[PDB]
Formats: structure tokens, C-alpha cells, sequence
């Protein structure tokens, strides 16, 4: 395969995401490592799907709301700042204030 | 011109009468005084103030009152206060709190805490900063419990341990000299601060003696290895000799005496009580009642710790686990059941609320929790908040009175105990810096940046292939104060007088800083600050119920807490 | 009631800046074709050359703003800024080297200014 | 007998007049010249032709001209040539570049580069050889970045750092004595070579030169700690006393100056001109015309490079973020701002090509990634064949020419720039054996095997517990070469000559490979191999437009690169 | 996210939880470190979704039969113990003899 | 669960071709480390199952087509190779030239 560091660690990124989503669909609000997970592999897959940088700073405004999340977490997330290869190289997305 | 209060805190941290909440708790910090000049703030960045003939002075060699490290707009919470601060650092020691900056152009600088050429900066606007916390019941299991320690703001290790020898995973015990030599050599691998129990049992003082002087930094008398009149007092009298602290864990069945047995084999002399409510260990059911007596310097560990709907049924087979016994056997069974009462649990919550027990600790790996030492303190106090009030000595509708009392707790009163405070537990000048940098979202969850001798040993941090620090994953990781030989300068292995004076270090090629243990035996529970209350605690050995001044002390426990499931993956 | 972690309830005011300094406004114009932004704490006297100003006014003081923010001139603009009195032991040293010991030699710096084209000495 | 050109590559790699392709670019590179003799190829395995009496000599000693690594078959990329040939290390440095084997029964073996007892085989047929990656723009930030680095091939990182302190999450700088001294002995746990810079900020020289002194490499000017004419000044007078290089990012805010006036502090000097395009940094919007001057040594940072439809929108946040800015003060927005401009990225493309930019760097983690140096320089030459067409100068349908002026720019040329280039930075006899292996297929996206000093480091193997190690997972891997006390003497740690002088590496007790900076103030852009353009460079104040010649340096951005989606997980 | 070591850790059940699951649902009989991981997995996520400890002491014991597990599996287990945030924080689960 | 640690690596196999079985299924066309984790876990699954090495030999080319790949993946992949416990212990699977 021959993985990088980088490639590795973000492994776990998809892994967290995915263990979030399963919470989500039993019924839990979220919590504040649950929802940077999944609003971080969605940024990931956005880019491996081949969407340009601006295109995921917008949709990553609206992968959760507030009624997904506990008290207080929209609150907590200001940021959320993800790296992936898209077609054009690395790329750095930031998105501000995710969940209203 | 003038800034709004809202404002000002954003660009440079709170300020007088500014109250912070603590992560998602009821409590709330007051800012109690600034040392900054309004307008001469010292902030680090492009077009910032700390730049060359501005807020840096341009003039001065690092000897000429030049800093190391400057860490910016601090919200320094700790026994001595709770106030902002610029904190300078220089060779690996705080040496300035005040205010930071050029004496060329600012007000109100601090003399020794001039920006120079040599001083890196550390932006501290919006954290609070506490000293690192010590841990004084470490059983050295799994190295890997170091990074779970720096990662909840753990700086110290006392305890012991040879790794998962039943002995170790029983008690904080490295036995003799050969292993003592074995585990300080070990130690220069670990980058915490450690120091080393030996075994205090014998009836003879010179096996009890020769581990003193190998590199032990204090005993450990525990009733797995017999916890008996004769190997109390024979510690005690090793102790006294060479300024090392003992702590107990006594007769829980009461096989050899009772309680008031083990106070006349002790005879007055300062003692460290473990788990002073005796789920941990302890003469059964009546051990907290130590807590009341003058010479007795008592801690708490973290299961117990607050009072919760679950923690009675977590505890039976974690005890049988912890030591060695079989659920086949009825009197062990019996023994592990006399240890778990929620009567004393209660009181316990109780008992730190008012200062009768002074210190936390975790009981690492041996029931206990390595990484939740800090985080457990603050729960209590919120609990406590909740059931009691504020305390009748607050004001402002502030929690400070509450929050030095709890802060000294993992901080500055095991650091007395352990006879370290003289290089360890506060934020205070003349001492190792040892910081932790906590976001208030976070505080006593997860540390973001732990410094540990004037440089950053973990921290919070994000992809180490990006742009920026800043972009997922951002976990726990170790930085360059734990990587080569600056580890060996980063952290203190502390040490008895006696192996010091015998040349212990250079005989085992130690390249770790070395910190002298003293002033052990002329302390007692007067000396824990915000903790020093005596009392007559009278435990009613058929029901169980503990009282203080002719009051029961009891409460109720919760269904929830704070700093738990809005913050953990699992 | 909802709880927000870690967050502030300020107390009532407001807080004044550099209270208890001298204050001084003056007019300062970009006449240059690149956009010039200046510190709340350099010597104003030592700015870029090409800012026209009343160099005299600059000397011994700095932007009358909170630390760590800044005054930017575009390419031909003219603005008023306030300018505060520095502080501490009143010695500048380095930056563009016009002062390099006290600010009150005001002869000296002026007469190294001029040499050097800092414009708006009179 | 004759053999078909087809299946000669196959066997023994590509031979004279042979074309490769650079993973799934466009660029193809030519076999120049071959070193070997055609039926005497060095080669090793079950039946093959190193063996004793055979290709091995089994007569001569170590010291009697036998090496103790050959690489085998090399297909060599470097800016003295593309070519095919053996090559031996003895001592952990390249001794031989030519025919290795044995003179007993084989023509035209090299007299150095006998096979003996002593000599370890490394098969490098297929694969292209380069010499390790120089990056001289690195942030200490997180120690997680040395694998990031060491997988894209690069073996030597200068800058400088504490951890993720806002200084150097800022800037390159280790600043002062006493940071100096703890960031070399952390280097002595770092599997990689380092060189630090000091702070180059000053009015005076004793703060400035007692870094240096202290074992400093070299110095940076930041902007973020006032790069103002007098730090300028200061640093390159202490600069050309030491004989180190001076880097400097300039005052984008033009505070003290616009760029004829940096340019007048440095009076003629020798500097290093961190990311010459301005995106990461300097005097706004023309800070790119310092690549123009003769004492100038221009280095691009990666993330301009090349230029992509993507690379504007993810720039401001980076920024903000590195330079610790705050999103609500206008003027920290506009300072941002100022420092994004297409048509300065466009023209540096355009500069890289015409070898008017001499250097890549990384800037890793405060806007720039560990590990795309490489990545990144192929991108930017695979854009540019695409957009301007094959280069005047070359020859056979061949890239060669454009390879060797890109080779340069993250080998030899901040190796030049550094004053380490008699140890580092390009495929020569003399000089420490840092080599990288690539696959042809995997050219400059991941590393097959790092050598560092003639033994791997580093290396993308499979399963350790497998029968063979090229089972999955195939992996970066720290290899021997990292393990115990050999990071010792496969690592360079390298300093100034007073701090050489003064014993600082005793003092301290490093036991790494102590390198001597040296010859950084008698060089000039002239000094720079395949990139020695010196020009008038315009750009416009109004419109940014960049001219060279009277013409306006412009290309599009593009949609896609190669060594991207194809490789990698993320 | 903040992940702390233990989170890291943990990721590493839920994902074997999850291969172990894949390898039931195709008719395997499971072994030892799948019948654990799977135990272990229910355990963590009934803390999250906020069972008590006692529930999960007595839950555990219904995961998987005999009938799920190669020969002598249920024998190797004497207990499974996993500790994970509940409402009330951190607490040990301990399971007895989960397989009968 | 005992794990040891080729056990823990190969968790991380699982992963990624599990992360890349989700790219193919919403329409991607897969690269050279998304492939070759497919491939390897289709291998260690098949010896959980219970197939011999010859059989994984021979189903190991006809797990990916070159339709389902990127230009270039099906000529990069000169062989895959995996070890995993089969009913008779540890084996390695060569699998030759797996994508035509
Ligand atoms: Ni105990
Ligand atoms: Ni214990
Ligand atoms: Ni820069
Ligand atoms: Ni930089």
C-alpha cells in the first residue's frame, strides 16, 4: 500500500467517524469528538470525491445541526480544519462555526 | 480610549472581576488582580507588541535580566491565588510573575522579566494555567501509563513498582536495592518527574534502612506485605532518620490490631494516610476517622470519587483483581466486601468540601485511574456546589474559596507531603516549571500543552504533515522536551538525602536532574494549605455512619456528571 | 441556564488604555504606491520614510491603540491617528536606529531622520 | 551473444540513451552515460555474480580498497548528471561512484570499489538514486514531522523551534543560549540531520552572536519579531564575523521600510530569502523581486507550488493561523490578505522555470507540509513542460535539462546556501551517504529505502512477523539505522565554528556527527547549480503584474496534478 | 478531536468488533479474540448509551452463546472487563463467564 | 484479547479496504493503495473461511477489473502478497499480476 505517516493517523479519523455515525443512528445526541469526527471524514471523502476546497467549506456548515449534537457542543467546535489529496494536491479546508 | 470588557477578554484573556466557567461545571473563577499596565499588554504575532526596540528589548544578553520563556496573559489558578499574569521562565525555573515585556518603552515591567533576544513566547490569553499535578500514589505498572498521566495535566510520580509483578500490582512498592537501582535507571526513559517507594516492612531497621539509601525517596507500608505494629513503627523510625515520607495502607482486617492500634504503633509521628476512606484499603469500617488527627497528612484515591449511582458495583471485582484473591475463598470475599461502603463514600465528598481530607491521587492501575486525578477533583466540587452551596466564604458569586481548595489538593499539598514542595506544586517563583496550559472548555479534561522544565513535553496537536498544527487528528502526542538527551533536563527524579550524599546518581550513570526529598517529619495536617482541619470523625462500626461535630455526614448520589460523556470517545 | 464550557460573564465597564499619558493627534499621509500598516508600540518617529508627517510629533511616542493592533495606510491615503506618550525608561534603541538611547534628544534624532530622507522634518 | 535492450532493463536496469518516466508525469529522463562493463554487472543472490572468487575478492582486508556498501545498478538523478553506475560508502560516506566488483576476473572495476568480506549489497537496479532532500525552512513544531519528512526522502532539517510554543509556530527560531543547548540534545534522539537558527533580532550584537556561540547554525529574521533594518543589520554583521547564513522573511506590513529598503540594510550581503513569492511572507506585494539580485538566495516554500485552482482559498486561514492573528481585527485580515496574490503564484512557476528561484523548502507545519519538498518540485516541472513546452536546451525528446535545474532546487543548492555542502546535498565521492531509492513508478511521492550515512533509516517494508518482508502492510518503517546508540553516527548535528571551537558538543554530550557550517559569505546567486539567473524583476504596485525582460511572467492555474489521487489514502 | 491514549486504544475493539461481526454474519463460528472483541464492543457502547454498570454485568452474559463459538472458547473466558464513560464517568464492567 | 503485534497491523488492513469498498460503491474509480487493501483483505478473509492458498491464488485476480480502477493501478500492481492463519497456521498468498 505503502502508507505514509499521515495516511495512518487518518485511518482513525474515518474510524471514529464511522463509530459516530453508528451512535448517531441509534438515537444519541452527539458529543464534541463524535461530531469533529464526522464533519472532519466527511471534509476527507469530499475530497477524495474530487469537490474543490471552497465547495467543502460550505457543505461542512451543514453535515450537522444542533439538534444532532449535546448542549453546548455547537458552542465548543469553532473550527474544524481537515488535509486531503484532492486532484490538484494537499489542500487545507477550514469551516467555520459548523453547527449553528 | 477604551475597550469594552467582552472585547478585551477575547484579545487578552479576562481581567479583575471577570469570572470564567470551568469546562462544562457549575464553577466559576474570578480574576482577583492583574499585574498589567492597560495598553502595554504582551502579545506575540505579526504587527504584535513583542518585536524588536518594542516590546522586545534589543540591548540585553540573556544573563541581564533576559527571560527564556515568557508565556503571555495567563489565568494563573492555584493555592495562591487566582489572578493574570505574564510568567517568565529561565533555566527551567519560574522566575518572574508579573509583567513581561521592554523596560525601554512599558510601564510597569517586572525587573528580571525583559523579552530579549533569547526568550521564546508562549501565548497563554484565554488559558488558564496551573501548576502540574502530583501524584503521590503511582503503582509503576505499564509505561504506557505515563502519556495517560501528562495527558489529564500530571507533572510528578510518587509510588512504585517493578512493572506487572503481583507485588507492584498490589502495592506501591520497589523492593530492596537492586530493584530501587533497576527502576531509577528505568526512569530516565520516563518523561515525568518520578520518585521511588521502598518497602516498609521489617522488624529490623537495616533491610528497611539500605533501600533509604539506594535511591528510595520514601516508604510504602501496605497489609499485603504485613501491615503490623512492628513494620510501622520500624518505617517510621527509618523515616524520622532520613526525612523520607511513609504512607500506609493499614490492617483492613483488623487482623493484628485495630485502628487505634496502628495510631500507637504511629505515636504521633507524620504519617501519609492513603485512601483514607478505605475502599482502597484500610482497617474496616473505621479508617477515615485518621483524617481527623493532627499528624496525619490523609489522601483520597479516584474511584471513589464523587459519590456516583454506579460506583459501588464497579468496585468487588476490581478490588479482588488489585489483590491477588479468589472469589472461591469466602473470607476473601468477606474481606473485599468490608472495603465498600457508601456510608463512608458519602462522607468522603463531604470530608474534602471542608478540608478534612487534603489530597487526591489516583492509585494508578491498582484501583485506580491514572489520567483522572484532576479531572475527579473537579467533579467533587461541582457535586459539592450542587448538594451544599457555595461555601459560606465566597463572594461575588465566585467559586475561588472552593477552587483553592481543590486546586491545592493534586497540587501543592502532596508536593508538602512528599517533602518536594521546595521544587514542585505551585506556580510560584523559585520553582521548576512545570506548567499546564488548559482551554477553560477543556479544563481538567484535557490538558492542551504541558510544560515540564521549560519546555513543552505533550501537547494537544493536530496532523504533522499539514499546512498548520492545527488540522485533524488533534490527539495527545509527545514533544521535543521528551526526544534525546532532553529528557534527562526536562524532569527530576527525586531522591533521599542519604543515596545524594553516597553518590547514588553517579554510581548509575543518572543523567536526570535530581531533586533532594526534605522537611518530611516537621509538617503535619496544619501545613495543608486550604485543607487543615482536625476534628474528632467518630465512625459507627455497626452502621457505618460518620459523624463531625455531633453531625452525620451524608448525601446523595448522582445520575450524571460533568467533564464525562460531552468529552470522551468511549 | 444552557451551558456553554469554558465560557466568560465579563464584568461591567470598560478599560481605558495607556490612562494617564498625554495624547496627540496628528495627520499622516501614504506617499508611496504600496500600502504601509503600523504597530501600536514602534517609535513613530522611526516609521517608514516615505509616511509624511510632522516627524517632530512622532518622537518619544506611538499609536494611541490596543496592543497588538495596527494602523494601515493605503497607497496615497491621509488619516488622523492618536498618538499616545511611550512609557518605562523613555529610551528607544534599533528599529531604523534614529533614536538609540533617550527620546529627549530630539536635535539628534531629527538631524539623523533628515539625513536618512524620513519625510516631514521641518 | 547479445542481449535485447528491453530485457537489459529488465535485468539490470536502463542503460545509455534509455528513458524512464517520473512516476505518472509527463518528464522523462535519459541514461547519459554508463559506468558499468556490459557482462560484468555487479549483481547478488542465489547463483549470482557477487560471490567469493567471483565478483567478491576474498583476499583483501577492509582497510585494502574494499567498501562496506555497494549499491548496485544505480540509475543516479543529480545536478552533476543522470547516469548509470555502481556506488560505494565506506565509513558512512560515498567513496566511489563507478564499477563495482572484483579486479581478480572483471574489467574496469573502480581500484576503491572492491566487493569483499567486508561489503553489504544493496540492489539498486530499477530504481533511481538521489541524494537526500535538504529542506532549510523548517518549524520544530511536532517531532511526529521527522518520519512525515524522511518518507518523502528528505535527510537534512534546518530551522528552528522549541515545540508548539507561538515563536516558533511562528517562526524558524530557537531562540537564545539555553533553547540552543536543550533543542541539540533533543537532536540527539532525532533520526535525521539538523541544523538550528538562532533569533535575528538585536540592536546589539552580544545578544545576537551569544546564540551563535551557543551552537547555532545560523540565524532568522521574522518579521513577527521585528524585522526592522537594525535586526538586519545586526544579524548579518554577526553573520559575516561567524561565517553562518542569515534567513530572512521580511516586513510585509512595510512598517519600517518597503523593500529597497531591506535591500539597503542588507548593503550587498549574502542572505537567504525565505519564501521569495510572499504568500508565507515578506514586504507587500513585491517582496518577490529580492530573487532578482546577486547576493540573493531565493527559496520558494511548498504550498504556492505549483499553482492550482485550489491554492488561493485555502491560504487565509493558514496564515491567520501560523501568525496567530485574530479574524476580528481588520487590520490582522488585510495584513493577510496583502500576502495572497494569483499573479505573484503564477510568475513563481514561471521563475522556478527559467532558474530565477534556486531553492524549494517546506515551511513545515506553520504553512508549508513536511512532506511535499520533493512531492511538489515535480509537480511544478510537470506543469511547466505541459504549459511552456520541453526547454530550449533539451536534447533527444528528454527532460534531462529540466530535471537537473529541479533536482537542484531541494539538493545541492540549499546545501550551498546552508554552507554544508562538502558534507550534504548531492551524489559526489567525498560526501556523508545520504542517498534515497525510489521506485520509478513512486519517483518523489514515497521513498523505497532512506540511507543515512550509509546505513537505511527509513524504509516502506511489509508484515514483520511474515515469512518475507513484502507482505501487507507495507509501510514507513524506522529501520536499524534509527536503533540505539546508531543514531548517533548515522545523524549530522551541524554548527557554527565558534560553537565547534568552544567545545559546546562536549559540554553538552552529544554524541552525534558534528558538522562545520562554513563558506555561507563568499557566495552569491551565481553559486547556484542550474538556477544562477540574476534579472530585473518588476512587479507592478497597482496590478501585481510580475515582469522579466519586458515581458509579463503569467500561466493558468491547473485542475489536476500528477503524484496525487493515484497514491495516496487520504 | 482531543483523543487522549485511551480513546486511541479503544478505536481498536470497536474496529475488531466490527471485523468480528462481518465474520458471524458470513456463518463463522467465532474464536477467542473475536468473541472478546465483540463482548468488549457491546460493553463500550452500552456505557455510551447509558446503561448501568449492573445492566451491563448481566446484559453481557446474553452476547454470544456457545453455539456462536468454536469448541472450548466459552471456557476460555472467565470474564471480560472494559471500562468506559458512562453519565457518571469512567466505570468497570466486569462480566462473568459471558458464554455458557 | 491476547493481541499481538501483527494482529494490531492487520486491524488496519481491514480498515482501509473497508474505507475503500465505500469510495467504490458510491462510483469511484479506486487507486493503487485502495486497491491493493481490498485485495489483501479479500486474502486474509478467505484463510478466515477456511480456503487453501491455491484457491486464493487463483481468486485474488478476480477481485478488481481494470474498470474499477484508475489509469495506470492495473500495471503498478505487479503482485499482492498477504499472510494470514488458516486452519493449517500461518500462510502467504502470492497473488500475481491480480488486476489485468
Ligand atoms: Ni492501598
Ligand atoms: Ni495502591
Ligand atoms: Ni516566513
Ligand atoms: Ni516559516
Amino acid at each position: 500500500m505503502h502508507l505514509n505517516p499521515a495516511e495512518k493517523e487518518k485511518l482513525q479519523i474515518f474510524l471514529a467517524s464511522e463509530l459516530a455515525l453508528k451512535r448517531k443512528a441509534r438515537g444519541l445526541k452527539l458529543n464534541y469528538p463524535e461530531a469533529v469526527a464526522i464533519i472532519t471524514s466527511f471534509i476527507m471523502e469530499g475530497a477524495r470525491d474530487g469537490k474543490t476546497v471552497a465547495m467543502l467549506m460550505e457543505e461542512g456548515k451543514h453535515v450537522l445541526t444542533r439538534d444532532d449534537v449535546m448542549e453546548g457542543v455547537p458552542e465548543m467546535i469553532d473550527d474544524i480544519q481537515a488535509e486531503a489529496t484532492f486532484p490538484d494536491g494537499t489542500k487545507l479546508v477550514t469551516v467555520h462555526n459548523p453547527i449553528s | 480610549m477604551k475597550i469594552n470588557r467582552q472585547q478585551y477578554a477575547e484579545s487578552y484573556g479576562p481581567t479583575v472581576g471577570d469570572q470564567v466557567r470551568l469546562a462544562d461545571t457549575d464553577l466559576w473563577i474570578e480574576v482577583e488582580k492583574d499585574y498589567t499596565t492597560y495598553g502595554d499588554e504582551a502579545n506575540f504575532g505579526g504587527g504584535k507588541v513583542l518585536r524588536e526596540g518594542m516590546g522586545e528589548n534589543g540591548t540585553y544578553t540573556r544573563t541581564e535580566n533576559v527571560l527564556d520563556l515568557l508565556l503571555t496573559n495567563a489565568l494563573i489558578l492555584d493555592y495562591t491565588g487566582i489572578y493574570k499574569a505574564d510568567i517568565g521562565v529561565k533555566d527551567g525555573y519560574i522566575v518572574g510573575i508579573g509583567k513581561g515585556g521592554n523596560p525601554d518603552i512599558m510601564d510597569g515591567v517586572t525587573p528580571n522579566m525583559i523579552v530579549g533576544t533569547a526568550t521564546e513566547v508562549i501565548a497563554a490569553e484565554g488559558k488558564i494555567v496551573t501548576a502540574g499535578g502530583i501524584d503521590t500514589h503511582v503503582h509503576f505498572i505499564n509505561p504506557d501509563q505515563v502519556d495517560v498521566a501528562l495527558a489529564n495535566g500530571i507533572t510528578t510520580l510518587f509510588g512504585g513498582g517493578t512493572g506487572p509483578a503481583e507485588g507492584s500490582k498490589a502495592t506501591t512498592v520497589t523492593p530492596g536495592p537492586w530493584n530501587i537501582e533497576k527502576m531509577l535507571k528505568s526512569t530516565e526513559g520516563l518523561p515525568i518527574n518520578v520518585g521511588i517507594l521502598g518497602k516498609g516492612h521489617g522488624s529490623s531497621i537495616a533491610p528497611i534502612m539500605e533501600q533509604i539509601d539506594a535511591g528510595a525517596a520514601g516508604l510504602k507500608i501496605h497489609e499485603d506485605w504485613g501491615a503490623t505494629p512492628a513494620s510501622i513503627d520500624r518505617s517510621l523510625t527509618v523515616a524520622d532518620e532520613a526525612d523520607v515520607q511513609v504512607a500506609i495502607h493499614s490492617d483492613t482486617l483488623n487482623e493484628a490490631g485495630f485502628l487505634e492500634d496502628t495510631l500507637r504503633a504511629i505515636n504521633g509521628r507524620v504519617i501519609h494516610s492513603f485512601h483514607v476512606e478505605g475502599a482502597g484499603g484500610g482497617h474496616a469500617p473505621d479508617i477515615m476517622a485518621m483524617a481527623g488527627h493532627p499528624n496525619v497528612l490523609p489522601s483520597s484515591t479516584n474511584p471513589t470519587r464523587p459519590f456516583t449511582v454506579n460506583t459501588i458495583d464497579e468496585h468487588l471485582d476490581m478490588l479482588m483483581v488489585c489483590h491477588h484473591l479468589k472469589q472461591n475463598i469466602p473470607e476473601d470475599v468477606a474481606f473485599a466486601d468490608s472495603r465498600i461502603r457508601p456510608e463512608t463514600i458519602a462522607a468522603e465528598d463531604i470530608l474534602h468540601d471542608l478540608g478534612i481530607i487534603s489530597m487526591m491521587s489516583t492509585d494508578a492501575l491498582a484501583m485506580g485511574r491514572a489520567g483522572e486525578m484532576v479531572l475527579r477533583t473537579w467533579q467533587t466540587a461541582d457535586k459539592m456546589k450542587k448538594q451544599r452551596g457555595p461555601l459560606a466564604e465566597e463572594k461575588n458569586g465566585s467559586d475561588n474559596f472552593r477552587a483553592k481548595r481543590y486546586v491545592s489538593k493534586y497540587t501543592i499539598n502532596p508536593a508538602i507531603a512528599q517533602g518536594i514542595a521546595h521544587e514542585v506544586g505551585s506556580i510560584e517563583e523559585g520553582k521548576f516549571a512545570d506548567l499546564v496550559l488548559w482551554e477553560p472548555k477543556f479544563f481538567g479534561v484535557k490538558a492542551d500543552r504541558v510544560i515540564k522544565g521549560g519546555i513543552i513535553a505533550y501537547a494537544q496537536i493536530g496532523d504533522p504533515s499539514a499546512s498548520i498544527p492545527t488540522p485533524q487528528p488533534v490527539m495527545g502526542r509527545r514533544m521535543y522536551g521528551t526526544v534525546g538527551d532532553l529528557i534527562h533536563d526536562t524532569n527530576i527524579t527525586f531522591m533521599s538525602k542519604s543515596s545524594i550524599q553516597q553518590g547514588v546518581p553517579a554510581k548509575l550513570g543518572l543523567k536526570r536532574r535530581i531533586g533532594t526529598v526534605k522537611n518530611c517529619r516537621n509538617i503535619g495536617k496544619k501545613d495543608m494549605k486550604w485543607n487543615d482541619v482536625t476534628t474528632d470523625i467518630d465512625i459507627n462500626p455497626e452502621t457505618y455512619e460518620v459523624k463531625v461535630d455531633g453531625e452525620v455526614l451524608t448525601c446523595e448520589p448522582v445520575k450524571e456528571l460533568p467533564m464525562a460523556q460531552r468529552y470522551f470517545l468511549f | 441556564n444552557y451551558i456553554v464550557p469554558g465560557e466568560y460573564r465579563v464584568a461591567e465597564g470598560e478599560i481605558e488604555i495607556n490612562a494617564g499619558r498625554e495624547k496627540t493627534t496628528i495627520r499622516v499621509s501614504n506617499t508611496g504606491d504600496r500600502p504601509i500598516q503600523v504597530g501600536s508600540h514602534i517609535h513613530f518617529v522611526e516609521v517608514n520614510k516615505e509616511l509624511l508627517f510632522d516627524r517632530a510629533e512622532g518622537i518619544g511616542r506611538r499609536l494611541n491603540i490596543p496592543s497588538g493592533t495596527a494602523a494601515r495606510f493605503e497607497p496615497g491615503e491621509e488619516m488622523e491617528v492618536e498618538l499616545t506618550e511611550l512609557g518605562g525608561n523613555r529610551e528607544v534603541f534599533g528599529i531604523s536606529d534614529l533614536t538609540n538611547g533617550s527620546v529627549d534628544n530630539k536635535e539628534l534624532i531629527l538631524q539623523r531622520a533628515k539625513e536618512l530622507g524620513y519625510k516631514g522634518v521641518e
